[PDB]
C-alpha cells in the first residue's frame, strides 16, 4: 500500500529507525544508507533490492524507481519530516541550488535528526519529487540536506503480458535475473494460461530449479514429473512441470505425446543434446500450429554479446587467470574480501584451483554435472568463499557472490571422423560468448555496495559446429516418432550447426528400443549408446566394452582399468568405439564400470 | 529479515 514507511532496526532487539522510505505504486524508494542492502519485511511479503545508485545514495525495492516529479529551481518544496519517535510534520522552506563538482544540485538547508534521512520532499502539485538527501554536513557549512532523487524510469518494470499464447507464435524472453523473474513473470503467465485452460508444461534445466518454479508457483495446480515415469495423465487443470531431459526421454519412451498447447521451456539456451532436443521438437510443434511457446533465456540461442545487460552494474576486469596452482602474482583472488564464483573447464581442473586456495584457508564448494543436485543446496546453506565449477553453473544457478573468475574456458566433446569413429574431449579450449556472457550472468543481480566484478581471461570463439551435442541431439531428435508422421528438426537458428541430412540418424526396430535402453537405464552418452545399439547389440550384452584396439583400453589414475564381470573374468576395459565422456571424470568411469561387470 | 516498515504518513502537500 501507497505512503510514508518508518525503517526499524533490530536482531538482537533493538529496534530503532535507521530512515524512510516510500512506497508508490507497487515499489519502495528509499536511501541506499538506510538499508543498504538489507531485505525488509512487513504485514504481507518480503521486499527484494532490484535499482541502486551507489554512489547517489539511493535504492528501490521490487523493480526500478518510480518517483516521477521533478523540483524546479527557485520553488517552494515541503519535507514531509518522519522524525524518529515523533509524529509526522511538514516543513516548508525556498531550497537553494549549490554547486558540487558533477554540476548543480538543488537542496534544503534544513536539520533533521539521522533515522530521518529518506523522508519525502513534496511539490505545490502534491507529488513527491525526491528525498531528503543526508548529507550535511557540505562545505562550507551548516547543511545543506540534498533533495536526491533520480531520473524517470523507464521502462523498467513491470508487466503486463502480451498475447504470446496464439498458437503458432514463439517468444523468446530475454528476462533479466534480479528484476524478477521466476519471482514474478513465470507464476504470471501460468496464472494466465489456466484462465485460457491450455494444457500447460514447464520444463526446467536441473531438477533443482524446477524445485524452485515448484514454491515460486505454491499453490498453483502442478506436478513434477519424475523421470523414471513414461507419461502421467490425470485429466484436470494440472500444469507439468518437469526436467528437459524428462521430456525428451519421455517423447522417446511412450506413444503418448500430450498434445501441450503452451510450453514454457526455462534457461532454453542449454546444449545438453536432451535439451537441444526438446527444442528440436517444440518448435516443430508450434509449427504444427498444434502449439505456441516461450523460451526464456538471458542469451537465445544465436546470441553473441559476451557483455549482455545486467539489472546492477557489472564491472569487467581483465587479468591473468591460473590453470594449475599458484603462489605469487595471483594475491588479489586471496585479497579479495567476499564470495566468489570461479568457472573450471573440467571437474580435474577444479581440484588443483581448490586444493590450492584451500592452503589459503578457503572455505571452496565444487560443482559438477552429477554432484550439481547435491552440492548446489550448500552454497545456500552453509557459509563460503569460494564456489568452483563447471560450466554446469550457466543454469540458472543463483548463487550469493560479488565476483566471478572466468578463465573463459572448456572441454567440448568431439566426433573424429577417420577410419574409427570416436568421440574426445578437446581443450581446454575457449567458450562460447554466449557461455561467456551466461557465466558473466551469475554476478551482479543484487545491487551492492561495491559493484560486482566479472574478472576474465582471453576472447571467446563462435564456432562450435563440431561438437558432438549437435549430431547427438539429431539422433536424439529423429528417433522421436510423431502421430502426424513427420521428421523433427532442429530449431531455427540450431540448425545451422549440424551438417547432417534430416531423419539419417532414424534407428528401426528394437534397435530403436535399445538405444533408448542404453541412454535411460545403462546411464550411455547419446553417441556411444547410438553406435552399440545401432549395432544391433542387445541391452544385457557387454561383451563390447573388452573388443578393442590397443589404443581403446580406458585408464584410471594412470593404470589399465581391469574389472570383474558378471560370469566372473578379469578383463581389461577396452570398448569397441571409445566415447571420452564415459572416462572423463571418476564419477563417470566409476559408473561406466558397473555398466560394463553387469550391475546395471 | 532484520528490517521492518511502520505506515506512519500519507503524502500531500499543505494547502
Amino acid at each position: 500500500s501507497e505512503g510514508v514507511y518508518r525503517i526499524m532496526q533490530r536482531g538482537l532487539f533493538g529496534k530503532t529507525q535507521v530512515g524512510v522510505g516510500i512506497h508508490m505504486e507497487g515499489v519502495f524508494h528509499t536511501m541506499w544508507h538506510v538499508t543498504r542492502g538489507s531485505v525488509i519485511c512487513h504485514e504481507t511479503g518480503r521486499l527484494e533490492p532490484s535499482w541502486a545508485d551507489v554512489r547517489n545514495d539511493m535504492i528501490s525495492y521490487g523493480g526500478g524507481w518510480r518517483l516521477g516529479d521533478k523540483w524546479d529551481k527557485e520553488e517552494d518544496v515541503q519535507v514531509l519530516a518522519i522524525e524518529p519517535g515523533k509524529n509526522p510534520k511538514h516543513v516548508q522552506t525556498k531550497p537553494g541550488l549549490f554547486k558540487t563538482l558533477t554540476g548543480e544540485i538543488g537542496a534544503v538547508t534544513l536539520d533533521f535528526k539521522p533515522g530521518t534521512s529518506g523522508s519525502p520532499i513534496i511539490n505545490k502539485k502534491g507529488k513527491v519529487i525526491g528525498l531528503y538527501g543526508n548529507g550535511v554536513v557540505t562545505k562550507s557549512g551548516d547543511y545543506v540536506s540534498a533533495i536526491t532523487q533520480a531520473e524517470r524510469i523507464g521502462e523498467p518494470d513491470y508487466e503486463v503480458d502480451e498475447d504470446i499464447f496464439r498458437k503458432k507464435r514463439l517468444t523468446i524472453m530475454d528476462l533479466h535475473p534480479g528484476a524478477g523473474k521466476t519471482k514474478r513473470i513465470l507464476p504470471s503467465i501460468v496464472r494466465e494460461a489456466l484462465k485460457r485452460r491450455l494444457r500447460t508444461l514447464i520444463l526446467a534445466p536441473t531438477r533443482v530449479v524446477a524445485a524452485e518454479m515448484e514454491e515460486a508457483l505454491r499453490g498453483l495446480p502442478i506436478r513434477y514429473q519424475t523421470p523414471a515415469v513414461k507419461s502421467d495423465h490425470t485429466g484436470r487443470e494440472i500444469v507439468d512441470l518437469m526436467c528437459h531431459a524428462t521430456f525428451t526421454t519421455r517423447l522417446l519412451s511412450s506413444t503418448r505425446v500430450p498434445n501441450y498447447n503452451l510450453i514454457v521451456m526455462d534457461e532454453a539456451h542449454f546444449t545438453d543434446p536432451c535439451s537441444v532436443a526438446a527444442r528440436g521438437y517444440i518448435s516443430t510443434r508450434v509449427e504444427m500450429g498444434e502449439a505456441a511457446a516461450i523460451f526464456m533465456t538471458a542469451t537465445p540461442p544465436g546470441s553473441t554479446d559476451p557483455f549482455p545487460q545486467s539489472n546492477s552494474p557489472i564491472e569487467d576486469i581483465e587479468r591473468e587467470i591460473p590453470e594449475r596452482s599458484w603462489n605469487t602474482g595471483f594475491d588479489w583472488i586471496t585479497d579479495y574480501q567476499g564470495k566468489t564464483v570461479w568457472f573450471v573447464p573440467s571437474i580435474k581442473a577444479g581440484n588443483d584451483i581448490a586444493n590450492c586456495l584451500r592452503k589459503s584457508g578457503k572455505r571452496v564448494i565444487q560443482l559438477s554435472r552429477k554432484t550439481f543436485d547435491t552440492e548446489y543446496p550448500k552454497t545456500k546453506l552453509t557459509d563460503w568463499d569460494f564456489v568452483v565449477t563447471t560450466d554446469i553453473s550457466e543454469m540458472g544457478a543463483n548463487f550469493r557472490a560479488g565476483r566471478v573468475i572466468d578463465p573463459r574456458r572448456c572441454l567440448k566433446p568431439v566426433i573424429l571422423t577417420d577410419g574409427p569413429e570416436r568421440v574426445i574431449l578437446a581443450g581446454p579450449i575457449p567458450v562460447t560468448p554466449a557461455s561467456a556472457a551466461q557465466r558473466r550472468g551469475r554476478i551482479g543481480r543484487n545491487p551492492a555496495q561495491e559493484d560486482d566484478q566479472y574478472v576474465f581471461s582471453g576472447d571467446p570463439l563462435k564456432n562450435d559446429e563440431d561438437h558432438a551435442h549437435w549430431t547427438e541431439a539429431k539422433m536424439l531428435l529423429d528417433n522421436i516418432y510423431t502421430p502426424e508422421g513427420i521428421i523433427p528438426t532442429l530449431f531455427g537458428p540450431e540448425r545451422e550447426k549440424t551438417q547432417a541430412i534430416d531423419g539419417e540418424f532414424r534407428l528401426r526396430g528394437e534397435q530403436r528400443k535399445t538405444f533408448v535402453e542404453l541412454m535411460r537405464r545403462g546411464d550411455l552418452p547419446v553417441w556411444l549408446s547410438y553406435k552399440v545399439a545401432s549395432a544391433g547389440i542387445s541391452y544385457k550384452d557387454r561383451e563390447w566394452c573388452f573388443t578393442g584396439e590397443r589404443n581403446n583400453q580406458i585408464l584410471e589414475e594412470n593404470m589399465e582399468v581391469e574389472i570383474w564381470t558378471r560370469e566372473g573374468e578379469k578383463k581389461k576395459l577396452r570398448p569397441k568405439w571409445l566415447d571420452a565422456r564415459v572416462y572423463a571424470d571418476p564419477m563417470a568411469l566409476k559408473d561406466f564400470k558397473e555398466f560394463a561387470s553387469g550391475r546395471k | 529479515a532484520d528490517l521492518s516498515l511502520e505506515k506512519a504518513a500519507n503524502v500531500q502537500w499543505d494547502e
